[PDB]
This record gives structure tokens, C-alpha cells and sequence, in this order.
């Protein structure tokens, strides 16, 4: 036996929260009869400007939505015609010869390390103890027979995101308000301790018996004062709801909150 | 300069950067660089790693499989031109597999000789799309951007803005950059190959990409023609002969170069012989080496289908580059390629829609007859207007003319300088409720269409405000009016965005308000 060839065709989708389904296909060249496999999954944390785009006036947000939907006469052509349309064949053929020359030993911020665990005649696999809605790379390694000796097969990666927790993004928490001069608004909240992925921004809809004007709240200047200003409002019973926007879109709100702009 | 270095031959390194030493001060490699297969690498062992000396290669560059490389600015920075004498495929860049990577990171590299770039299945990397391929390859028909973050995260990966030269492609306009600290540069088609500098003053003839001295055929950073004793020459002067056709060697190099594998046989290099005036690994046909030197003898005598892919480029506002290749069945001797052209009309949505939601960043938006060439220059254009090509091979003479179907593709010319750059002074209008309405005056020829109009606007002494006006809003107040205003001199600037990205600042206008005191 050799070291076997990597897991065709790795899928995955997000069943529920906490959750994620990965379904693949058996090695081509398993060599040998197939022990296992190794489901590897690692956190992904985020990026550079997903600390940084201020994203109330940069660009849109850059969301990654789980693939859920992965779960589910003629006349043959000629040899000259086949030998002229053989393009890419032995492209992808150098690169497996390439990676044949690897092997994954059985082991038993960005400092999140991995948790594997074995997958016996199984090519699909639920891990249930996951972060709603945040990258995670999963890396298999299809075992064969001795797969210790020689070392397990050539890793294959795929990335997916969970499922989003319900309604989890929201305020965490009741909001607070105080009035300023000018009649002026300050909003403070908290955030919410297991947001879906990251909360990238906050958007306050307030307005006259209507939640008509709109403000938005960046990541960091919440940080300013846990909250947000709102620099003028009219005299009057002024109502405003806060919906926050993790990285699986917008989520939900509490409530409109109330509060007094007028005065007695 | 010109002579950093000395030469290395073809490498593959693996699972390891200890075997990277080997390429420390190395300027230049003939052959291959293979770094692959690097598994239990972390990012603090690239972080600390560097190679400048290496400037030039000749076949092509290939990273596989190599995690924790984040990036390539730190490993090759000043990595100038690949020849690319041999190809991978028709690939004279390859990027395939690597995990933990985000962004390019080769802002020297300024021109591959002869080849393609694919870069495939990387589920972390951007800064992929932001790149021009036309001022840096000459055929990029053939190249590979897919499976990649960019493609479906929409990575952004935005460039220096704090100015990143924005070319412009078929029908997106979009800045150019490698990382986010490193803008790519594009200089004028005037001398394509010889180089640039940081002045746009154009290179030599015989520099390739780049040289330190504008016009000097000494400091160049790489040799277009054959290289000789710290200068570029167009052809080396005898004795001295070309070799691997950058740089001439003399009689005596490529002597030892044919004895020592001659018998060591260490990779059974080629016997390099002098024929045409050129050590060349053999002697070609009709020509034999003398037996006891080197030096080669002559011996004694022994309707169509559719045009493929049309893409255009546009290096002008007036002008579009268009090239194509010929159909896949020309069914008949191609006499002449008829191509038709209009002006596209822009989406009507456009005209009307709000963007001043999440963010304020714009996303990437007659006949000819051609003879005996696969490429055309069109002139008398409207700038940054969307043209709808129309493009068919003809096989046939004019009175019998009936040639294949109408192919499609959409064109789009360069913006302008002054066309999004509001004209005219801002003026404003005095009410008794410190309410002010601003006007201002849009070019009546934006590129494209003006989307929006950035209002910044500020008291004396006091802080910067910001503003966005959408189409509906100066399509109604005929620009924007501002409510509840502190009596005093402000000092406004605008900047219109149109489909070209956001234009030009407007000098910091002042206006005075009657304060009712005085
Ligand atoms: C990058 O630099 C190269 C070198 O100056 C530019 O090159 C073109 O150079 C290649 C290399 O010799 C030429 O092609 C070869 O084409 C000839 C054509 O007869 C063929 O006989 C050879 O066997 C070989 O295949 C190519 O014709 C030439 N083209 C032009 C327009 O000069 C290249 O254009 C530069 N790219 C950029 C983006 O600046
Ligand atoms: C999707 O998730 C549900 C629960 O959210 C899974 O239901 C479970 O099935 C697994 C089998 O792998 C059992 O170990 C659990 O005990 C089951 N839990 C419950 C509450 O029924 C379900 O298997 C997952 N996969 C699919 C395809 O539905
Ligand atoms: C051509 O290459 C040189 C060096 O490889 C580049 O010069 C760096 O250029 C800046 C000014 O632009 C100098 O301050 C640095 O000292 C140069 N570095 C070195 C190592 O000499 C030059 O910018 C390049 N030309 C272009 C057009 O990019
Ligand atoms: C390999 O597997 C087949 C069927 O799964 C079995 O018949 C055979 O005995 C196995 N061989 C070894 C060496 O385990
Ligand atoms: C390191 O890489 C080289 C090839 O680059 C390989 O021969 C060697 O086995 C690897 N491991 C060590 C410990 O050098
Ligand atoms: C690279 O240059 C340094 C300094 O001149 C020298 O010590 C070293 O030996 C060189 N590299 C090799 C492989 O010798
Ligand atoms: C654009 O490229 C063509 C092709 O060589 C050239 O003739 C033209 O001058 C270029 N445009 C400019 C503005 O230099
Ligand atoms: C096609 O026409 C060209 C002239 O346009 C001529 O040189 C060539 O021989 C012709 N070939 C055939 C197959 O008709």
C-alpha cells in the first residue's frame, strides 16, 4: 500500500448553529483498503479591514454565507477531436504527483488549535460543538490501511461557516438614552457576547411617530463611549431601534426604544 | 544595479526552508523556481526570511501547498521580470493550493516575457481581481482566477488610498494594487518593454521592466536583449557569444560549461555549441559540431463560427486596444474580420438608485473590415463609455459576402482627468432659518454617469463635517440643503464619484451668512 490519494470532492454545509454537515466522496487512488478518515477542524479568526473598514461609509459588507443547499442515439466523439480538446488532463495530473509526495502523520487572534477526531465508514460527518456563524477550515486526510506507519494521506481543505445562533446578534441587553443640548441623543448598549461571526456595525432607525432617519454605527466608535450620538432631534416623544449587523447580515432589534427629547 | 548577483540553475525546494538557503544571494536562476510542499512551516518561520538579491528569472515561479505563507512581499522584493524561456503549461506564474495566502505581494515585477498567470483554488487569497494582467502579460487569453476568496467573499482588499494607478479593462474600472501597501505601476505604451521610472521618464531600449537611470543601457534592473559586463546590449559584439538569449558569454564560458557535464553528467546539462554567433545548448539541424571544437559545421547538405474570445482594452479615452483570435471554424479561407461597434446606454437603475447605503464605494462598473490581423485600435470614442462590440469572420469577397454569426462583447474606453471634477464655483443660497441650499454645476460629460456628490462642508474653527447626496436628492433640490446652521464663514468641499471611481476635490470654497447681529 501507498499513501493514498486525497478526499474527492469535499462539501460541507450548516445543518443548525453550532453545527456543521461535511459530506465528500472516497479517495481516487486509495491504495489500499480504506481504514478511516481524519476530520480535522480548526477556527478561522478574521481578517485585516474586518478590524479596520469603517464600514458606515467605506463599502458593503463582505458576508460568507453557508452553503446549507449542499446537503442535496448520443454519439461519442472521435480520437482526433479528443486528443485536440485534452488540455488540462495532464495539468491536474502533475499536481497529484506533486502532492503524492506528501504524507500527514496521526497526531493525537490566530491561536486557535485544531481538534481531530476519526470518521470510520462514514463519508459524512456532523461536528456539534461549534461558534455560530464563524469560519472554520477542515482538513481531511483519507487513512488507509497502515496509515500509521506510512502516515496518513495528502490533507484536502474546505472552509464553511455554521449556522447563525437565532436572534443572537441582537442587544444583548436593554439600551439606555440620555439627553443633551441641541436636543441631542445618546444611545449606549451592549454588545452581544456570541455574535454570529462579528458584529461589523450598528444601525439606529429612529424618527418622528416613524423609525424614518437612519445612523450608522462602526465597530470601533461604539468602543468611544458604548454607544452612539445622535447630534439633533425634534422637541418630542422620539422613539429609535437598533439593529445590529453581524457578518451573517443584518440580525434582529429589541425594541424601539423611547425616550424623552422634549421637556416638561 | 545591473550586476547584483551571480547565477544559480533550477531548484525545487520542500518541506522546509532550510534547503531555501541555498538561494541567499542569488540574483539570478537559470531555470525553474519550485517552492512547494511546505507543510509544518508556520508564518514566524517566513516572517524573518527575505531574498533581494533575487531579481530575475528565466523559466517561471511556482508556490503549491505552502502554508503559512501569508505573503511574498518579504520573500522576493525585488523580483523584477521572468523571462519565461520554458513554460508550466503556458503558465509562467503558478499559485495553486496556498492556504493561508491573502494578497500577491510582487509589487516589482513588472512584465513576464512569454506566458500566463494562473492562480487557482486559493480560499483565502485577495487582492487577486484588483490586478491588470494587460500591462503585465503580453497574451492573457489563457490564465486561471477561480475558486478564490475574491471571487465569492468579495474580499475588497482595498489598495493605498491614503493613489493606486486605476487601469481600465473590457468593462471594469478598478485600481491596481498587490498588497495594501503597495500600489502596481503601469507606464505608457510608448516603450512597453524597456521599463519606467518614478517620474514616468521611460527606460532604455535594451533595459526590460525597469532600470535606476532613465535612458542608460548600464542601469538597467534587467536586459531586454542579451545582457554584457554591466550593460544591455542589442547584440553582443564578437568574440563574446549569446547564451540562454539574456546574456553573451565568451568562448571560454560555455567551453567549461560543455566539458564538466560532458563527464560528470551531474544533470546532463546541455553541450552548449557556437552556432549563428551563440552558444546554444544544439547546434540546429543542417549543422554539426567540428569534433574538436565547438564551434557547429554545416554538413555536406543532409459562414465561419464565431470569432473566439474578443477582449478589449482601452490605454486611452479615446482609444480601445481590441484584439481577438480567429474562429474555431473558419470554414473557408479567412478573407477579412468585420467588427461593428455602439454605444451601450447605461442601466437605468443607475440613474435613480440610492448609494449612499453600506459604504460609499461604487462597485467595478458603424462597421470595419480588418485584414490579416487579429487585433484593432478604434478611435473617435466617448471616454469611459460602455461600447457593445459586434465581431464576425468573413470568408468571402464583398459582393459574395456572407461571412458567421454576430459575436458580443462590451467595451468600455478610459475615464478622464477633468470630466468627474466638478466645474464652476459652489454657490449657496441665505434664508432667515439658517437653512442653506447648495449648488453646484456637473460636467454634462461624466465617465459614465455621476452617482453620487460627497459634501464635506465646516465652520471656521470648528470640525470637518461629512455628507452624501444620492441621485433622488439633487435630482430634486438640484444639489443639497442643509438645516440648522451656527452663524459664520464655512468652508465646503465637494468630490463627485461616478462610475469611475470617485473623482476630484473641489478648492475649499467659503460663503458667508448675515449673522443678524450687525
Ligand atoms: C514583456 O516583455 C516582452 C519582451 O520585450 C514583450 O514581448 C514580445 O516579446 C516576445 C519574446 O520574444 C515576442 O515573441 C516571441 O514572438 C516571436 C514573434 O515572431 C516568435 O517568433 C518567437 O518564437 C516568440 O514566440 C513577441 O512577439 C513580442 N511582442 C511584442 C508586441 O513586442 C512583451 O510584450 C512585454 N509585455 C508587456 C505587457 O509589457
Ligand atoms: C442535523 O442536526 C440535527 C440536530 O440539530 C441532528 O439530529 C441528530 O442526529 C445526530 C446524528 O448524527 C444524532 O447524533 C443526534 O443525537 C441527533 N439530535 C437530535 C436532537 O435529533 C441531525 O443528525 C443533523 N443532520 C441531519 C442530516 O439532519
Ligand atoms: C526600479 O527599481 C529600483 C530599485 O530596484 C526602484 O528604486 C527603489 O526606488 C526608490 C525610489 O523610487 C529608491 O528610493 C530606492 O532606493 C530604490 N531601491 C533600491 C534597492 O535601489 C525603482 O523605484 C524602480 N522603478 C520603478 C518605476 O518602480
Ligand atoms: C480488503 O478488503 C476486502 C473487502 O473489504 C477484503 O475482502 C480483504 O480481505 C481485505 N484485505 C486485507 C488485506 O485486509
Ligand atoms: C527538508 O527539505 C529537504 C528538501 O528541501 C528534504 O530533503 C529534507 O528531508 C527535509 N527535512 C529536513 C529535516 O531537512
Ligand atoms: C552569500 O554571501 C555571504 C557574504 O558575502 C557569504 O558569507 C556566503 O557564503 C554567501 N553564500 C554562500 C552560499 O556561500
Ligand atoms: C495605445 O496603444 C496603441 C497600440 O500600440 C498605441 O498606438 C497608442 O498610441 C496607445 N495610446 C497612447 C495614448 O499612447
Ligand atoms: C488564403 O488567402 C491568402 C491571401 O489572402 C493566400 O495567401 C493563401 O494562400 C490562401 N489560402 C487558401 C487555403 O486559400
Amino acid at each position: 500500500a501507498s499513501v493514498p490519494s486525497i478526499p474527492l470532492d469535499v462539501l460541507s454545509a450548516s445543518n443548525s448553529s453550532s453545527q456543521l454537515i461535511v459530506k465528500w466522496n472516497p479517495p481516487s487512488l486509495p491504495n489500499g483498503n480504506l481504514s478511516y478518515y481524519i476530520v480535522r477542524w480548526q477556527r478561522q479568526p478574521q481578517d485585516g479591514y474586518l478590524y479596520r473598514h469603517n464600514y458606515c461609509s467605506k463599502d458593503k459588507i463582505p458576508i460568507r454565507k453557508y452553503a446549507d443547499g449542499t446537503i442535496d442515439c448520443a454519439c461519442p466523439k472521435t480520437e482526433a477531436e479528443k486528443q485536440a480538446e485534452k488540455e488540462e488532463a495532464e495539468y491536474r495530473k502533475v499536481f497529484e504527483n506533486f502532492l503524492h509526495n506528501s504524507i500527514f502523520v496521526p497526531r493525537p487572534e490566530t491561536e486557535y488549535p485544531f481538534f481531530e477526531s476519526r470518521v470510520d465508514n462514514k463519508e459524512r460527518t456532523v461536528i456539534s460543538n461549534l461558534r455560530p456563524f464563524t469560519l472554520y477550515r477542515i482538513d481531511i486526510h483519507s487513512c488507509n490501511h497502515e496509515a500509521e506507519k506510512l502516515g496518513c494521506s495528502a490533507s484536502n481543505f474546505v472552509f464553511a461557516r455554521t449556522m447563525p445562533a437565532e436572534g443572537a446578534d441582537d442587544i444583548p441587553g436593554p439600551v439606555t438614552w440620555e439627553p443633551r443640548p441641541e436636543n441631542s441623543i445618546f444611545l449606549k448598549w451592549p454588545e452581544p457576547e456570541n455574535p454570529n461571526g462579528l458584529i461589523l456595525m450598528y444601525e439606529i432607525k429612529y424618527g418622528s411617530q416613524v423609525e424614518d432617519q437612519r445612523e450608522c454605527v462602526s465597530r470601533q466608535e461604539y468602543r468611544k463611549y458604548g454607544g452612539a450620538k445622535l447630534n439633533r432631534l425634534n422637541p418630542g416623544n422620539y422613539t429609535a431601534r437598533i439593529q445590529a449587523t453581524s457578518l451573517s447580515g443584518n440580525g434582529s432589534w429589541t425594541d424601539p426604544v423611547f425616550f424623552y427629547v422634549q421637556a416638561k | 544595479h545591473l550586476y547584483p548577483g551571480e547565477v544559480c540553475p533550477g531548484m525545487d525546494i520542500r518541506n522546509n526552508l532550510t534547503r531555501l538557503h541555498e538561494l541567499e544571494n542569488c540574483s539570478v536562476i537559470e531555470g525553474h523556481l519550485q517552492i512547494l510542499l511546505m507543510f509544518k512551516t508556520r508564518p514566524e518561520d517566513f516572517r524573518d526570511l527575505s531574498f533581494p538579491k533575487l531579481i530575475m528569472i528565466t523559466d517561471y515561479l511556482l508556490l503549491f501547498r505552502v502554508y503559512g505563507l501569508e505573503s511574498l512581499k518579504d520573500l522576493f522584493p525585488n523580483l523584477t521580470v521572468i523571462r519565461g524561456s520554458r513554460l508550466f503549461f503556458n503558465y509562467a506564474l503558478v499559485i495553486f493550493e496556498m492556504v493561508h495566502l491573502k494578497e500577491l505581494g510582487l509589487y516589482n515585477l513588472m512584465n513576464i516575457t512569454r506566458g500566463s498567470v494562473r492562480i487557482e483554488k486559493n480560499n483565502e487569497l485577495c487582492y487577486l481581481a484588483t490586478i491588470d494582467w494587460s500591462r503585465i502579460l503580453d497574451s492573457v487569453e489563457d490564465n486561471y482566477i477561480v475558486l478564490n476568496k475574491d471571487d465569492n467573499e468579495e474580499c475588497g482588499d482595498i489598495c493605498p488610498g491614503t493613489n493606486c494607478p486605476a487601469t481600465v479593462i473590457n468593462g471594469q474600472f478598478v485600481e491596481r494594487c498587490w498588497t495594501h501597501s503597495h500600489c502596481q505601476k503601469v507606464c505608457p505604451t510608448i516603450c512597453k518593454s524597456h521599463g519606467c521610472t518614478a517620474e514616468g521618464l521611460c527606460c532604455h531600449s535594451e533595459c526590460l521592466g525597469n532600470c535606476s537611470q532613465p535612458d542608460d543601457p548600464t542601469k538597467c534592473v534587467a536586459c531586454r536583449n542579451f545582457y554584457l559586463d554591466g550593460r544591455c546590449v542589442e547584440t553582443c559584439p564578437p568574440p563574446y557569444y549569446h547564451f540562454q538569449d539574456w546574456r553573451c558569454v565568451n568562448f571560454s564560458f560555455c567551453q567549461d560549461l560543455h566539458h564538466k557535464c560532458k563527464n560528470s553528467r551531474r544533470q546532463g546539462c546541455h553541450q552548449y555549441v557556437i552556432h549563428n554567433n551563440k552558444c546554444i545548448p544544439e547546434c540546429p539541424s543542417g549543422y554539426t559540431m567540428n569534433s574538436s571544437n565547438l564551434l557547429c559545421t554545416p554538413c555536406l547538405g543532409p459562414n465561419p463560427s464565431v470569432p473566439l474570445d474578443p477582449i478589449s482594452v482601452s490605454n486611452s479615452s479615446s482609444q480601445i486596444i481590441l484584439k481577438w483570435k480567429p474562429p474555431s471554424d473558419p470554414n473557408g479561407n479567412i478573407t477579412h474580420y468585420l467588427v461593428f461597434w455602439e454605444r451601450q446606454a447605461e442601466d437605468s437603475e443607475l440613474f435613480e438608485l440610492d448609494y449612499c447605503l453600506k459604504g460609499l464605494k461604487l462597485p467595478s462598473r458603424p462597421f470595419e473590415k480588418v485584414v490579416n490581423k487579429e487585433s484593432l485600435v478604434i478611435s473617435g470614442l466617448r471616454h469611459f463609455t460602455g461600447y457593445r462590440i459586434e465581431l464576425q469572420a468573413c470568408n468571402q469577397d464583398t459582393p459574395e459576402e456572407r461571412c458567421s454569426v454576430a459575436a458580443y462583447v462590451s467595451a468600455r474606453t478610459m475615464p478622464e482627468a477633468k470630466a468627474d471634477d466638478i466645474v464652476g464655483p459652489v454657490t449657496h443660497e441665505i434664508f432667515e432659518n439658517n437653512v442653506v441650499h447648495l449648488m453646484w454645476q456637473e460636467p454634462k460629460e461624466p465617465n459614465g454617469l455621476i452617482v453620487l456628490y460627497e459634501v464635506s462642508y465646516r465652520r471656521y474653527g470648528d470640525e470637518e463635517l461629512h455628507l452624501c447626496v444620492s441621485r433622488k436628492h439633487f435630482a430634486l433640490e438640484r444639489g443639497c440643503r442643509l438645516r440648522g446652521l451656527s452663524p459664520g464663514n464655512y468652508s465646503v468641499r465637494i468630490r463627485a464619484t461616478s462610475l469611475a471611481g470617485n473623482g476630484s476635490w473641489t478648492e475649499p470654497t467659503y460663503f458667508y451668512v448675515t449673522d443678524y447681529l450687525d
